[PDB]
RNA sequence: CCGGGCACUCUAACGGGACUGCCCGCGAAAGCGGGAGGAAGGAGGGGACGACGUCUGGUCAGCAUGGCCCUUACGGCCUGGGCGACACACGUGCUACAAUGCCCACUACAAAGCGAUGCCACCCGGCAACGGGGAGCUAAUCGCAAAAAGGUGGGCCCAGUUCGGAUUGGGGUCUGCAACCCGACCCCAUGAAGCCGGAAUCGCUAGUAAUCGCGGAUCAGCCAUGCCGCGGUGAAUACG
């Protein structure tokens, strides 16, 4: 069991990093279950537009934290040969729980 | 707001209840979002600038 | 419906002052800026001047008013 | 059906008809029907002399009731009134006590509106 | 209805619990 | 053998499986009349089969979820429609003139700021 | 009272954040504060060096502060000297062991914040604002830039009453978010008052 | 309707009769968006009205709604000072709407305790030619034939 | 639940799909009326977006800022008090005046969010607020959680009431250094006005109004009935 929790503020960044990881691991390992998508944490913030009222003008923004899962099955060495540190994306964030 | 009234930053408030948010940039007295540490006006301007990652224009 | 639930809170300020005042006999007017504290039994008989926020008003403390607070007798408001 | 200090409900459900006693609401009515061993859904007319006498035994002396209760509440008012308490002052001036606003909608405690000019 | 705090609807409107609206 | 129709109505999903039989329809471990007990519009769910003369020619098993029970009934209607069409396509000639193959796209509309519920404006008095 | 900030509109499509990293409940606050400190420092020192954008990226305690300059000679300095002091002063505020990066921006008149800084400079020394405006719009228009626009604030030339200045050219459609409209604001602090300078620049289609 | 004709909503047919007027009446009985409770009201009233009088509730419903539909009414028209009550005929759609509204409003103005009982007895009286809804209808018609002196203000 | 499988609902990334393209009609054209096909059409529904300018509109009390006044002092710390005052007047709302209703058990169906001392399954104690113990969830797996109207069953019987919960007396929990001024909540008791509202006036044209609950931000706590979102059921009418 090698869980790879992928999280980010950018969906294309998550897709890029996750697909690169899976492409690296596909040359060594099993019929990997691959890139499963998880629901996104949506944080909304409503803000009154103008300081010092005009109460009914407020606009809101939304941040969204995207999550992806990998679940590599039976990776041995060549998988982690292409894994240690080779990635470009910066806004991506990776965790590994076993 | 007032410099001295950001006295919360050295917290030592003599009592744990007297902690308030006091938005970092503008020194907001009343309305502060705890997650960004900013206030609605500072949050508005900073999200307009593009310095808060992931913040988009909500629409649905 | 009023509740303090355990170890009924009385500030140290008048606590030590009055428990040492009782040992030498009843004293005259006392100074009180702490109306946050609860009245205790041994306070009966004294004359406690409490703060309105502006003024110093004397209060005769009796057996009937033990359970209440100092400040129930110092009206902050002024009307008519 | 006389139960407490003078109190005669009639022609209704017993637990409901006990609310008409001063110191009894729905809670104490359900408690009386519970511990007295009486069917709550019974009409007042069908109440046994033994059922009525047991209800009298319980309700009469377990809680303070009509005259004693009215005088106890009024004497409590007088008690916190003769002391110089702020609550007593609010009872004196005829203003709400629980800590509400008096700028608007103090009608229940202050009585009908007396409109001065402006 | 909703203002009666010793009934069940007044309990769900205030969201609290007690004798007239036990939890479970 | 068996034919499948899904259907969807107002945030509800009603998977419908149709086979031949006597006319007994069950839902989620209950008969159709025990789960929708005492609902006057519950007969509209088996309405799409009255242009095809089922209920004695057919038999069903349905699994429904989401929303309210009225949306469940209408999603059952639509799912029965698509299962009936996949059974016999000619049934379309008697279905769309009745309107049983159209997805009802009426959704609850989102709430907007400055309003109470998405269109009600707050009342002003002395403008 | 209309016309919301254009870059805030643009953040989603055809524009990117000045900071692109990830955080959670326990980290975002003081990390954003650290970003604000970085930009504060670089706006204290590097104003006259011709800087436009500061892009900060984080992977894992790795910082990638990227300074886009119109004149990299003042940022690097002779023999690299100046990439030693304020690159160490940068790490004397944050203990994150952060390194600094420089990048070139062509046509300082094509970047809207730089044009705003330029017009604000010419305003602080009290030039006739309309000539600076039209000249800036021409500097923009003389190299691609299918649209250009300049707005100046009140108390123009020191006048007692506040006014509003003008003279855009080409086509500057702030309404439609399609075609990479860049925006820059500058603040001219003078004896008579304060003059806000808004530089809108339109270039490219998709 | 400044621009368009405001095309009439076509109500869904009914599950019991298959008739549209029944669905319209059930909508007129519904309040707070409870079409289920309103349908139960109308159909328990249907059972009661079919039992207390051994006739089909279909034709009694139809005959009652037909008896309540008025043929003339009054509208106010501003002419030479204060406006006047001018009589005129009625649209069939508006006749339908007014008939159903008077039906429901006269049913709920009845003394009967339960809702379905009120609905059933109101439908019965309206089907016989009497009742409150028909009284309001005949007052509407009595407004006509009375201010008929303004028959030259038809507009 | 397991073995197992992706077909299904789903989650979330890229696409397909509508263009008056086909036909009848009318027309010089745009286009209009009608019809089939289609999930959908004549802008399919909802947003984000608000022109040159206007009213010397709004806030230097968010910020930044140009000038004029303050300096044992307007600056500054802390305690107490205040912004909560009441003989009145309006604005916005909440709850209601009941039988299409209330209460009591029993049972079923949402979406959107939130939670590392933070959400708190579960056992115990207590009528209860809540306390003790304690599992799990770095959360499509755990928890907030029960959705509420609804369904069947029952009681109420047109009555200031088994409507309505204001007021007030007492008892108690909780956050907090501390609830007199001035908190929320629980329990007993008290059970007020109010039986559809004068002149006048407001919102809404389709899932809309109406009604029902849920969540969130700010926050130790909370006077939130506010505000910002979510879904459940679901109208009436537009001659003009
Ligand atoms: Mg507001
Ligand atoms: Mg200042
Ligand atoms: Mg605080
Ligand atoms: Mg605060
Ligand atoms: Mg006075
Ligand atoms: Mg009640
Ligand atoms: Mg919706
Ligand atoms: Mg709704
Ligand atoms: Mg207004
Ligand atoms: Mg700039
Ligand atoms: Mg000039
Ligand atoms: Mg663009
Ligand atoms: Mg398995
Ligand atoms: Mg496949
Ligand atoms: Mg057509
Ligand atoms: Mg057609
Ligand atoms: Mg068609
Ligand atoms: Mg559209
Ligand atoms: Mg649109
Ligand atoms: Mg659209
Ligand atoms: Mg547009
Ligand atoms: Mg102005
Ligand atoms: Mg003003
Ligand atoms: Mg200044
Ligand atoms: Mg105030
Ligand atoms: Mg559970
Ligand atoms: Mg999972
Ligand atoms: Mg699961
Ligand atoms: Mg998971
Ligand atoms: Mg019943
Ligand atoms: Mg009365
Ligand atoms: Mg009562
Ligand atoms: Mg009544
Ligand atoms: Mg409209
Ligand atoms: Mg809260
Ligand atoms: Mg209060
Ligand atoms: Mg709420
Ligand atoms: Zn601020």
């Amino acid at each position: 069991k090698i869980r790879i929790k992928l999280r980010g503020f950018d969906h294309k960044t998550l897709d890029a990093s996750a697909q690169k990881i899976v492409e690296a691991a596909r040359r060594s390992g099993a019929q990997v279950s691959g890139p499963i998508p998880l629901p996104t944490r949506v944080r909304r913030f409503t803000v009154i537009r103008g300081p010092f009222k005009h109460k009914d003008s407020r606009e809101h923004f939304e941040l969204r934290t995207h999550n992806r899962l990998v679940d590599i099955i039976n990776p041995n060495r060549k998988t982690i040969e292409q894994l240690m540190t080779l990635d470009l994306p910066t806004g991506v964030e990776i965790e590994i729980k076993t | 707001a007032r410099k001295a009234l950001i006295e919360k930053a050295k917290r030592t408030p003599k009592f744990k209840v007297r902690a308030y948010t006091r938005c970092v940039r503008c020194g907001r007295a009343r309305s502060v979002y705890r997650f960004f540490g900013l206030c609605r006006i500072c949050l508005r301007e900073l999200a307009h600038k593009g310095q808060l990652p992931g913040v988009r224009k909500a629409s649905w | 419906p009023r509740s303090l639930k355990k170890g009924v809170f009385v500030d140290d300020h008048l606590l030590e002052k009055v428990l040492e005042l009782n040992a030498k006999g009843e004293k005259r007017l006392i100074k009180t800026w702490s109306r946050r504290s609860t009245i205790v039994p041994e306070m009966v008989g004294h004359t406690i001047a409490v703060y309105n926020g502006k003024q110093h008003v004397p209060v005769y403390i009796t057996e009937n008013m033990v359970g209440h607070k100092l400040g129930e007798f110092a009206p902050t408001r002024t009307y008519r | 059906a006389r139960i407490a200090g003078v109190e005669i409900p009639r022609n209704k459900r017993v637990d409901v008809a006990l609310t008409y006693i001063y110191g009894i609401g729905k809670a104490r009515a359900k408690e009386a029907l519970e511990k007295t061993g009486i069917n709550p859904a019974t009409r007042v007319k069908d109440l046994t002399e033994a059922e009525v006498v047991r209800l009298r035994e319980y309700v009469e002396n377990t809680w303070k009731l009509e005259g004693e209760l009215r005088a106890e509440v009024a004497a409590n008012i007088k008690r916190l009134m003769d002391i110089g308490c702020y609550r007593g002052l609010r009872h004196r001036r005829g203003l709400p006590v629980r800590g509400q606003r008096t700028r608007t909608n103090a009608r229940t405690r202050k009585g009908p509106r007396k409109t001065v000019a402006g | 209805g909703k203002g009666d705090r010793r009934t069940r609807r007044g309990k769900i409107w205030r969201g609290t619990y007690g004798k007239y609206r036990p939890r479970k | 053998e068996q034919y499948y129709g899904t259907g969807r109505r107002k945030e509800a999903v009603a998977r419908v499986f149709l086979r031949p039989g006597n006319g007994k329809v069950t839902v989620n471990g209950q008969d159709f009349n025990e789960y929708f007990q005492g609902l006057v519009r519950a007969v509209a769910a088996l309405e799409p089969l009255r242009a095809v003369d089922a209920l004695g020619h057919f038999d069903a098993y349905i699994t429904v979820r989401g929303g309210g029970k009225s949306g469940q009934i209408d999603a059952i209607k639509l799912g029965i429609a698509r299962a009936l069409v996949q059974y016999n396509p000619d049934y379309r000639a008697k279905l769309k003139p009745l309107g049983f193959l159209t997805r009802d796209a009426r959704v609850v509309e989102r709430k907007k700021y400055g309003k109470h519920k998405a269109r009600r404006a707050p009342q002003y008095s002395k403008r | 009272g209309n016309k919301i900030h254009p870059i805030g509109f643009r953040l989603g499509i055809t524009r990117d954040w000045e900071s692109r990293w990830y955080a959670g409940k326990k980290q975002y606050r003081h990390l954003l504060l650290e970003d604000q400190r970085i930009r504060g420092l670089l706006e204290k020192e590097l104003y006259s060096a011709g800087l436009a954008r500061v892009d900060i990226e984080r992977a894992a305690d790795n910082v990638a502060v990227t300074v886009h300059v119109a004149k990299p000679g003042v940022v690097i300095g002779r023999g690299g000297e100046r990439i030693r002091v304020l690159r160490e002063e940068l790490a004397k505020l944050t203990g994150k062991n952060v390194a600094l990066n420089v990048q070139e921006v062509q046509n300082p008149n094509l970047s809207a914040p730089l044009v705003a800084q330029r017009v604000a400079e010419q305003i602080e020394r009290r030039f006739a604002v309309r000539r600076a405006i039209k000249q800036a719009v021409q500097r923009v228009m003389e190299s691609g830039a299918k649209g250009a626009k300049v707005i100046v604030s009140g108390r123009i030339g020191g006048a007692e009453q506040a006014r509003t200045e003008w003279a855009a050219q080409g086509r500057v459609p702030l309404h439609t978010l399609r075609a990479n409209i860049d925006y820059g604001f500058a603040l001219a602090r003078t004896t008579y008052g304060v003059l806000g300078v808004k530089a809108y620049i339109f270039l490219g289609e998709v | 309707a400044r621009r368009r004709r405001a095309e009439v909503r076509q109500l869904q047919p009914d599950l019991v009769y298959g008739d549209v007027l029944v669905t319209a009446f059930i909508n007129k009985i519904m309040r707070d968006g409870k079409k289920n409770l309103a349908a139960r009201i109308f159909y328990d009233a249907c059972k009661i009205i079919q039992e207390k009088t051994g006739q089909e509730p279909l034709k009694v419903f139809k005959q009652a709604v037909e008896n309540v539909k008025p043929r003339m009414e009054v509208r106010s028209r501003r002419v030479g000072g204060a406006n006047y009550q001018v009589p005129m005929e009625v649209s069939p759609r508006r006749q339908q709407s007014l008939a159903l509204r008077w039906l429901v409003q006269a049913a709920n103005q009845r003394p009967e305790r339960r809702a379905a009982v009120r609905i059933a007895h109101e439908l019965m009286d309206a089907a016989e030619g009497k009742g409150g809804a028909v009284k309001k209808k005949e007052d509407v018609e009595r407004m006509a034939e009375a201010n008929r002196a303004y028959a030259h203000y038809r507009w």
